[PDB]
């Protein structure tokens, strides 16, 4: 019941709480489903600057509720400290939503064919080539010809 | 001295014959079934796993004993080691080391060396495919033998195992991952052993990190690779979880999902059973009673014994909360006859409206409710009873007078009977108007309900619950 | 070490700057070790047992200061104290009752669910021991008499302890219910019989009931009319409905086909 | 290559995804 | 590769799903294919 | 009524005849 | 002894006779499910030897 | 199951489902029905 906790508008008591949160996350998963209206005033407070973090929390808990595109909506706007994690599992089901994210609206994109163009983030297209980067650096040349065949472009 | 010294030999040739063909024809046999189809998994072998394992928890197990040294369990564990066909030399090798507890002095290998052991199909160099069948060499020496309890340095032996054995779920996790139907086979596998983990910790103490562990194989079988595995991971939380505080009750909303499809049979009608518990703690009756009964007709096969019948014991409680119940002994078996004597005459008098009798019951057989943890309802159980008995008489009658109900109930009052009856038009227990002067009470006949009403808007969920089992049917069809 | 923590404990304090102080000096406790997880060495959850008591006087602070949400606040805190995966800590004094005021407020708001499951923390010393836990479960005992009478009897002598806010809402809850409870369904019931539930002599809530109810003012007695009240047909527009359930009843039939 | 084949699997995925309603409407006009 | 083998893997778990879901959904016409023959057979033996 | 009274019987009819053909045919083969 | 199809009034003495309430689809119905009963139950036989 | 939790924790039979109800009701009865004989 630290849920009350929130209810503070002083910044310091936040951090401590994710801090509480985080580590013990995989067991109180179940408690986490609860604090979606209360994580929303956290990430939508202009002076929180952790709402890149509280984006991470914030698909957590939808992950745990059986929300998953809402996730990858919060994965846009959750900034640098999102996408420089590639540690075990949770790097791949996100590419696996932002490429085929990626990969869908690129063949919109051609056919458009020119002009009237749908907006496209920088961040959904910038791991494309950033994380591509892994492919040249690790030699193997059977899949390097295989990203230009999904992107289309 | 010769008598008995020559009725010795003849014996462990017996687990040298089935027990031997137990994992050779089954192990054998499953290792070209999960090379390829595997469809589903299926994979017979590992549902057929579970009519050796469960047959060998009674005997042998691996061991007995049988008048043998316990070698099986190093037998097998050594030298997978494998290759292709030169296999069936293991199966060679594993005849010929059968003669070493017959001919020379027998040694048990097991417990202190079984250490090495576990390692050793990674130390053969190498497994080099099936982890399930290691699993196996993890479990089936070791899980079967939990059984003994000696409680003594074996514990941690048996922790040794959930620690090789959590070695083979890092092979479970790193290894495969694209179409690899031995998870699925595992999922039968990785079920038992997860049990065992909750078996050992409630003998020393209940396991307060394995809860966080459990939702670490929880949430990783979503999205990717799930069949039938969540569901025994979700058995794991909401047994436990159950019986220790707190929160768990309303967790099952976001759980859910269901999570489809049941399996294995059975193996979700006891689950039904678990939340069924839970419900009755939200003191909702409807959907606990329903989930009661669906427990107990939706359980096959037993015997034995008392396994299926403690369960359902504990199941037909919600049914003396529901206010309506009949004696209980038609579910009595000679078996849990003994066993349910003190809860027996509690449903008695649950019949009956006397407080004498059913505080009596309460004093006597409330030894027997304290390991049940039932005592929830024993207060609340009143105030249900009083409303069984004034069904009987409303039911019983077109017009009942508050004074007369008063002491035949015995109330004992006229003021509480009309906080009762008040409550009881609240509750929509009772249709009955009340002329208050001394007072009195002045009911009369309901009707209308008739016949083009309830049965005809009521058959729309029979059909509706019909016409789906003809898909059901279909779908069952499909398969072959 | 630190401190000084528990000095303020035996004087409370006369206002609520003393404890708004006592939480700010809290809060470096909160920066350090915070709430949780550190194991130990347990003897690093000493001060945890320093940090209940003075916790379990806040919710006393709270109580005092009426505010509902600090009082959950502490209450939750304390309620996973209890909760950690250590069960072995030394016994305090203020965990009786403390359990009981959030237990009898919660019960003055109605909701029955969460009553029985904070009990769950002793439920099988409930009604073996624990008094101060045997009060409340036979006080909603007599909620299903319903009391009214009994519960008001059981308010002469109670240990309590600050329960005495607690039972003032108590009473609120119960008052509405002499109009809610009584009826639906009674013909007439006379003047001094419904003052014998509401006591006082002739205060001025049941003639704030004679305009709420409305319902009836009669003389020397109370009416129901008319009648019973708006006598229920209930109505003949369901045949529509009938129709309704026909179409996707039909429809189903064709599904199969 | 393993996206190569991955774009060329998909083709009699789809192939034989059309292949449902192939059967499925010729099935029934032969049954009427 | 990174992007990459071990993702393609999970790309190429997806159309295998699919192909033992396709193939679940082609089971389910194999037999359904006998059902039509079999009438078809019998259309055959009316016309027989 | 008759619309639930002969899908009730009817359904025992199909359901139990299909169930028992099938595994008569399924699971002796293999 | 089913010779005569009525009831009577105790209180205003009117004697009113009604052959009306026949019983024809329910019996018809119940007891051929009755019967069902026994297809299962003999079936499950069948159910329990062919799998185990 | 037998499987995780559970391994861990005419006749007269028929007609004592009936039977019981007599025992806590009306006791069978006859000498009491047989002394309401002479009572009115």
């Amino acid at each position: 019941g630290i849920i009350s906790l929130l209810d503070e508008d002083e910044p310091q008591l936040k951090e401590f709480a994710l801090h509480k949160l985080n580590a013990v996350v995989n067991d109180f998963w179940a408690e986490i489903s609860e604090s979606v209206d209360k994580i929303e005033v956290l990430y939508e407070d202009e002076g929180f600057r952790s709402r890149q973090f509280a984006a991470l929390v914030a698909s957590k808990v939808f992950y745990h509720l059986g929300a998953f595109e809402e996730s990858l909506n919060y994965a846009l706007g959750a900034g640098d400290l999102f996408n420089v994690n590639d540690n075990s599992e949770y790097v791949e089901t996100i590419i696996a939503k932002c490429i085929d994210h990626y990969t869908k609206q690129c063949v919109e994109n051609a056919d458009l064919p020119e002009g009237e163009k749908k907006p496209i983030d920088q961040r959904l297209e910038g791991i494309v080539n950033k994380m591509f980067q892994r492919c040249l650096d690790d030699h193997k040349y059977k899949q390097a010809i295989g990203i230009a065949l999904e992107t289309r472009r | 001295p010769p008598g008995g010294g020559e009725q010795e030999p003849p014996p462990p040739p017996a687990p040298q014959d089935v027990e031997m063909k137990e994992e050779a024809a089954t192990g054998g046999g499953s290792t070209g079934e999960a090379d390829g189809k595997t469809a589903a998994a299926a994979a017979e072998h590992s549902q057929r796993e579970l009519d050796t394992v469960t047959l060998e928890d009674i005997k042998e197990h691996v061991k007995q004993l049988e008048k043998a040294v316990s070698g099986k369990e190093p037998r097998f564990v050594l030298r997978a080691l494998r290759m292709l066909p030169s296999t069936s030399r293991r199966l060679n090798h594993y005849v010929l080391y059968k003669a070493v507890q017959g001919f020379f002095t027998s040694n048990n290998a097991t417990r202190d060396f079984l250490l090495p052991f576990l390692e050793e199909p990674m130390d053969t160099e190498a497994d080099l495919q099936f982890r399930p069948r290691t699993g196996k060499a993890a479990s089936t020496p070791l899980l079967p033998e939990v059984e003994a309890y000696l409680q003594l340095l074996v514990v941690i032996f048996m922790m040794n195992s959930k620690r090789y054995k959590e070695a083979q779920k890092i092979s479970d996790d790193l290894m495969q991952k694209i179409s690899t139907q031995n998870r699925r086979a595992l999922d039968l596998v990785a079920a038992k052993c997860y049990y065992y983990h909750a078996r050992v910790y409630e003998f020393l103490d209940k396991l307060d990190v394995v809860r966080s562990f459990l939702h670490a194989r929880l949430r990783t079988a979503t999205l990717r690779h799930d069949a039938d595995g969540q569901a025994t991971l979700l058995n794991l939380l909401l047994r436990n979880y159950l019986h220790y505080s707190l929160y768990d009750q309303a967790e099952k909303l976001v759980s859910k999902s269901v999570f489809p499809e049941q399996a294995n049979n059975n193996e979700w009608a006891r689950y039904l059973y678990y939340t069924g518990r839970i419900k009755a703690i939200q003191l909702e009756y409807s959907e606990a009673r329903r989930t009661m009964t669906n427990a107990l007709r939706k359980a096959p096969q037993h015997t034995a014994v008392g396994f299926k019948q403690t369960v359902h014991k504990l199941l037909i409680v919600v049914e003396l909360l529901l206010g309506e119940i009949p004696d209980r002994l038609q579910f009595r078996q000679p078996s849990l006859k003994r066993s349910l004597m003190p809860y027996f005459l509690l449903t008695q008098a649950v019949r009956t409206g006397n407080l004498a009798k059913f505080n009596q019951v309460l004093d006597q057989f409330g030894e027997k409710f304290q390991a049940d943890g039932t005592y929830t309802l024993i207060i609340r159980l009143r105030h249900n009873v009083i409303k069984t008995g004034v069904r009987m008489i409303s039911l019983s009658y077109s017009r009942i007078s508050l004074a007369d109900i008063a002491q035949k109930l015995q109330l004992d009052s006229p003021e509480d009977a009309e906080f009762i009856v008040a409550k009881a038009i609240r509750d929509g227990v009772i249709e009955a108007s009340i002329n208050h002067e001394k007072g009195y009470v002045q009911s009369k006949e309901m009707i209308d309900i008739y016949s083009t009403r309830e049965p005809q808007l009521a058959f729309h969920q029979r059909i509706s619950f019909c016409l789906d089992i003809h898909n059901m049917s279909v779908k069952a069809m499909r398969f072959p | 070490m630190y401190e000084q923590l528990k000095g303020e404990w035996n004087r409370k304090s006369p206002n609520l700057s003393k404890c708004g102080e006592e939480l700010g000096r809290l809060k470096l406790v909160l920066l350090e070790l915070n709430f949780l997880p550190t194991t130990g060495t347990k003897l690093t959850k000493q001060q945890l047992i320093l940090a209940r008591d003075i916790l379990e006087i806040g919710a006393q602070w709270s109580i005092l200061r009426k505010d509902i949400p600090s009082f959950e606040r502490y209450m939750a805190q304390l309620k996973c104290y209890y909760f950690d995966y250590k069960e072995q800590l030394p016994e305090s004094a203020y965990m009786h009752q403390l359990l009981g005021l959030n237990l009898l407020f919660l019960l003055s708001q109605n909701r029955v669910a969460e009553f029985h499951t904070e009990l769950e923390r002793l439920p099988a010393k409930d009604i073996q021991t624990n008094v101060y836990i045997k009060h409340p479960v036979s006080l909603e005992q007599y909620l299903m008499e319903g009391s009214y009478n009994k519960v008001f009897l059981a308010k002469g002598n109670i240990p309590a302890e600050s329960y005495t806010f607690f039972i003032d809402i108590l009473l609120d809850t119960i008052r509405d219910e002499i109009a809610g409870c009584i009826e639906k369904a009674y013909e007439k019931i006379l003047f001094t019989e419904a003052t014998r539930i509401l006591f006082f002599n002739t205060p001025k809530k049941m003639t704030d009931y004679a305009k709420k109810r409305g319902w009836v003012l009669g003389p020397n007695n109370y009416y129901s009319f008319a009648s019973q009240q708006q006598k229920p047909e209930d109505t003949t527009i369901p045949s529509t409905e009938l129709a309704k359930q026909v179409i996707e009843y039909a429809r189903q039939l064709e599904m199969i086909v | 290559d393993l996206y190569s084949r991955y774009k060329k699997l998909q083709q009699e995925l789809e192939f034989l995804e059309v292949q449902e309603e192939y059967i499925k409407d010729e099935q029934k006009n032969l049954k009427k | 590769l990174e992007e990459g083998k071990a993702g393609s893997g999970l790309r190429q778990y997806y159309l295998s799903k699919i192909e033992e879901l396709q193939l679940i959904v082609n089971d389910k016409s194999q037999n359904l294919r006998r059902l039509q023959a079999q009438r078809n057979e019998l259309n055959a033996k009316v016309r027989l | 009524y008759l619309a639930s009274l002969i899908r009730s019987v009817v359904a025992l009819h199909n359901l139990i005849n299909n169930k028992i053909a099938n595994r008569d045919a399924e699971k002796k083969e293999g | 002894d089913k010779k005569f199809h009525g009831i009577l009034d105790q209180g205003e003495g009117v004697l009113i006779i009604f052959d009306e309430p026949p019983v024809d689809k329910t019996y018809e119905a119940a007891l051929e499910t009755i019967q069902n009963m026994s297809k299962v139950v003999d079936s499950l036989y069948n159910k329990a030897k062919k799998l185990t | 199951m037998s499987e995780k939790k559970q391994p861990v924790d005419e006749d007269n039979w028929d007609d004592d489902n009936v039977e019981d109800d007599f025992s806590n009701q009306l006791r069978a009865e006859l000498e009491k029905h047989g002394y309401k004989m002479e009572t009115s």
